[PDB]
């Protein structure tokens, strides 16, 4: 019955992952060994013969030392040994090695692996894959894994949880090549897209969880919450739901266009305990601030085309109503003018769990906004500009035609980049 | 990607070697008979990127030991850490190059290059994951120079994938044991333009110039030259053999250095610098560390970086320290500093940290630059060459070996345009 | 999504084995050399 398979490719792509399989056992009550003492969780978790809970996904790194990690970990009963694949070589932040040299000998057994999986679901809805635009792994791996998965799935769902680059955490010179090679190879194969700036999140640790060094377990964490707020719908049967299909439908205008703005709130620190509790009012205004932002952009500067309210925990639809009513007075919020319907808004009656030990505090309610505003080609600009400043020298190209990569291929990228940004300015013009 | 073959080749190479072996096996906590005595995790984490694992708790280096001459090998056996070395990786003739590159490229090495290959090929098929290797010798010499280039043509021919990685030290005339350096030197920068994929210029000019005017060392010995060589070899391998994000493996290092093929030489950088004896100290903090990147007074390749750009930086860090700290300072030193960085390569200079410092200090910093200035170190050699090659000066030596003119006009040459081409994207602006 | 997927491989294979065989040309082109002076090193000498 509705089933959605998790794919985590690259070492970005696994932690979350690691991330966000910890809250969803804390959040429907199973072991780190898959033992449980609704039912909609089956949408993400198979059951075994042992009454066994075994989480629906694939973890894949071309290096061992990521997955290593989890399967000596807490939950290493909690996967079963064959979903957590590694190869030996990585792909040393090289696209190229990840599409092609050392992707092409793993993408046969990893695909075989997806299969199984796939047999075991009676509804499968589709894949969420999640991965970092800046290694040759999260790049290179990703996009070949999804030109095979649009040829075996023929016209079955593929969201995409993208780790787009922060210099204050960036591993990588090569970053801005791998971030649009995968970009344009993706573009035509996904239908949904939710990317997660690393310097917004960095950010948001600095800034409301009082961490001066924040370090990746703080980032996942973060991001781990975001992500069950958009699952949560699907793992969960509440008063207002949203299925694979209904995200889209209500976000994606356009086949191109299918990139949401995620802006989460509260984030409040594990300290204090009187910055709490926040009413509904006060987590909606949050939703408007950029500051709470999971992609660092000015909407202020561009038009929205959707707006999606997903609230959890102690929430009541006239509450609800009241906050965005006094938020429609604030003129400030520009729609495109072939949008009348803004506000499409979820409930789920359950409030936002923590990891225990964790920077973040317990709330009563939260909420995530997804909105579809041109303001996110801001995020691509940024991209597309540091692409240019080395492409014009070609520095570092040698390292991807080395590894038979065509020069041709770096210019198609880039013109289909140039081709959103066109699109995105395309779509907020008025008629 | 996880072992590393290590080849040292000739006096000097062996002699470095030697002393980079004795230095990381201490911050390992190895002792002269291969068994661990350390007392953290972390020393045992990446251990076998440099070792093997030998039956039982010992732990062997991966290196193979080359000399056409078999004294050195005799000198490196006798040594505090000699006993740790696989006997079988003993690889040395009897007849020597004579500090002339022909002999040890054509005559002589080539006699002795497939019984190295041989013990290569042994460690390189005994590898889970072969990453590449690491050649430490001199260019000034014969074995280390001639055969030691050879080495790196034959192993490039047999494992063309694998990262070809170089620790490379340049003859002076201030440490000078013969007249004809200036064409070995150039007849090696000529091979690993083409055969290496990264060269850590490591210059006797330099050291002496360390040894003499900073550590007030009044007459600086090849112990003292190698104890900086040892303290930076240590420094710029930090990454590769302890748990870390960045520069992690060789090709990883590469991919981030290197983004034209032939501007693949490193200026490395250290901060402090320690004298043999200097076992005092109390000094340095992270302000002071960040400060000597730029500082010509620390650099291991007698070139100044504020004669040029830094393409490509890569910083380590060593010691217990604050790591937002070391990101404001390094901030700094980018926005104060911003014309001697390229603008378009963007986020160019990346850090890392480890925890671990080096022997006998409690705070030290590693830099590796990919500097436009590097060619100040090539321009000299260039000129001291000329100045023999004008009056075909020597000749003789290496036209008696089979050689030809021709070798040694496109060896200059091609070096020339190695100077050529840094000055070029020294002069390159992001107009776009 | 066959022949994009098919003859953008086409093209690797094309490219990757030449990229470290035009590389290995070169590596036959300098043994070319060791003997081409070894040699010579007894044509000059086995002749005075
Ligand atoms: N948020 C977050 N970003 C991460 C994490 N790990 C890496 N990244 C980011 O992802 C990029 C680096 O790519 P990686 O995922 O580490 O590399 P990879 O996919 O394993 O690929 P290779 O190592 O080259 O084979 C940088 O932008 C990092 O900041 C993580 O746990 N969380
Ligand atoms: N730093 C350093 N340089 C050395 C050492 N021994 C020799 N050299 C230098 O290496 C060059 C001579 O080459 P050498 O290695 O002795 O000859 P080979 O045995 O034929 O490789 C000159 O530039 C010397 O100054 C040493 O132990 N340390
Ligand atoms: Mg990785």
């Amino acid at each position: 019955m509705r089933e959605c398979i998790s794919i985590h490719v690259g070492q970005a792509g696994v932690q979350i992952g690691n991330a966000c399989w910890e809250l969803y056992c804390l959040e429907h009550g199973i072991q780190p060994d898959g033992q449980m003492p609704d039912d909609s969780f089956n949408t993400f978790f198979s059951e075994t013969g042992a009454g066994k809970h075994v989480p629906r996904a694939v973890f894949v790194d071309l290096e061992p030392t990521v997955i290593d990690e989890v399967r000596t970990g807490t939950y290493r009963q909690l996967f079963h040994p064959e979903q957590l694949i590694t190869g030996k070589e990585d792909a040393a932040n090289n696209y190229a090695r990840g599409h092609y040299t050392i992707g092409k000998e793993i993408i046969d057994l990893v695909l075989d692996r997806i299969r199984k999986l796939a047999d075991q679901c009676t509804g499968l809805q589709g894949f969420l894959v999640f991965h970092s635009f800046g290694g040759g792994t999260g790049s290179g791996f990703t996009s070949l894994l999804m030109e095979r998965l649009s040829v075996d799935y023929g016209k079955k769902s593929k969201l995409e949880f993208s780790i787009y680059p922060a210099p204050q955490v960036s591993t990588a010179v090569v970053e801005p090549y791998n971030s649009i090679l995968t970009t344009h190879t993706t573009l035509e194969h996904s239908d949904c897209a939710f990317m997660v700036d690393n310097e917004a999140i960095y950010d948001i640790c600095r800034r409301n969880l009082d961490i001066e060094r924040p370090t990746y377990t703080n980032l996942n964490r973060l991001i781990s919450q975001i992500v069950s707020s958009i699952t949560a719908s699907l793992r969960f049967d509440g008063a207002l739901n949203v299925d694979l299909t209904e995200f889209q439908t209500n976000l994606v205008p356009y086949p191109r266009i299918h990139f949401p703005l995620a802006t989460y709130a509260p984030v409040i620190s594990a300290e204090k305990a009187y910055h709490e509790q926040l009413s509904v009012a006060e987590i909606t205004n949050a939703c408007f601030e950029p500051a709470n932002q999971m992609v660092k952009c000015d909407p202020r500067h561009g038009k929205y085309m959707a707006c999606c309210l997903l609230y959890r925990g102690d929430v009541v639809p006239k509450d609800v109503n009241a906050a965005i009513a006094t938020i429609k007075t604030k003129r400030s919020i520009q729609f495109v003018d072939w949008c009348p319907t803004g506000f499409k808004v979820g409930i789920n009656y359950q409030p936002p769990t923590v990891v225990p030990g964790g920077d973040l505090a317990k709330v009563q309610r939260a909420v995530c906004m997804l909105s579809n505003t041109t303001a996110i080609a801001e995020a691509w600009a940024r991209l597309d500009h540091k692409f240019d400043l080395m492409y014009a020298k070609r520095a570092f190209v040698h390292w991807y035609v080395g590894e038979g990569m065509e020069e041709g291929e770096f210019s198609e990228a880039r013109e289909d980049m140039a081709a959103l940004e066109k699109d995105y300015e395309e779509v907020g013009v008025d008629s | 990607m996880r072992e590393i073959v290590h080849i040292q080749a000739g006096q000097c190479g062996n002699q470095i070697g030697a002393k980079f072996w004795e230095v990381i096996s201490d911050e390992h906590g190895i002792d002269p008979t291969g068994s661990y005595h350390g007392d953290s995790d972390l020393q045992l984490e990446r251990i076998n990127v440099y070792y093997n694992e030998a039956t039982g708790n010992k732990y062997v280096p991966r290196a193979i030991l080359v000399d056409l001459e078999p004294g050195t090998m005799d000198s490196v056996r006798s040594g505090p850490f000699g006993q740790i070395f696989r006997p079988d990786n003993f690889v040395f003739g009897q007849s020597g190059a004579g500090n002339n590159w022909a002999k040890g490229h054509y005559t002589e090495g080539a006699e002795l290059v497939d019984s190295v290959l041989d013990v290569v090929r042994k460690e390189s098929e005994s590898c889970d994951c072969l990453q590449g290797f690491q050649l430490t010798h001199s260019l000034g010499g014969g074995t280390g120079s001639g055969m030691g280039t050879l080495l790196i043509s034959k192993i490039r021919e047999e494992y063309p994938d694998r990262i070809m990685n170089t620790f490379s030290v340049m003859p002076s005339p201030k440490v000078s044991d013969t007249v004809v350096e200036p064409y070995n030197a150039t007849l090696s920068v000529h091979q690993l333009v083409e055969n290496t994929d990264e060269t850590y210029s490591i210059d006797n000019e330099a050291l002496y110039d360390i040894c003499f005017r900073t550590l007030k060392l009044t007459t600086p010995t090849y112990g003292d030259l190698n104890h900086l060589v040892s303290a930076t070899m240590s420094g710029v391998t930090t990454c590769l053999r302890f748990p870390g994000q960045l520069n992690a493996d060789l090709r990883k290092l590469a991919v981030n250095m290197v983004p034209f093929p032939r501007l693949h030489f490193f200026m490395p950088g250290f901060a402090p610098l320690t004298s043999r004896g200097s076992q005092q100290y109390r000094a340095l903090t992270v302000p002071e560390l960040t400060q000597q990147m730029f500082d010509s007074k620390n650099m291991m390749a007698a070139c100044d970086p504020r004669h040029g750009r830094y393409l490509t930086v890569a910083a380590i860090f060593r010691g217990r320290m604050s790591m937002k700290e070391v990101d404001e300072q390094m901030l700094n030193v980018q926005n104060k500093n911003s014309s001697y960085f390229v603008e378009w390569i963007p986020n160019n200079v990346k850090t890392a940290v480890c925890d671990i410092p080096p022997r006998g200090l409690k705070m030290s910093a590693t830099f590796i630059g990919n500097s436009t200035a590097i060619q100040e170190l090539f321009k000299r050699i260039s000129e001291q060459f000329t100045a023999m090659f004008r009056r075909k000066a020597f000749l003789h030596w290496y036209t008696g070996e089979g050689m030809d003119e021709m070798e040694f006009t496109e060896a200059e040459s091609n070096m020339n345009d190695l100077v050529s081409e840094y000055q070029q994207y020294q002069d390159a602006t992001a107009d776009e | 999504a066959k022949e994009k997927l098919a003859q953008k491989m086409e093209s690797n294979k094309e490219n990757r084995k030449y990229q470290e065989a035009e590389l290995l040309k070169h590596l036959a082109e300098k043994r070319e050399h060791e003997r081409e002076v070894i040699q010579r090193a007894i044509e000059e000498n086995n002749n005075w």
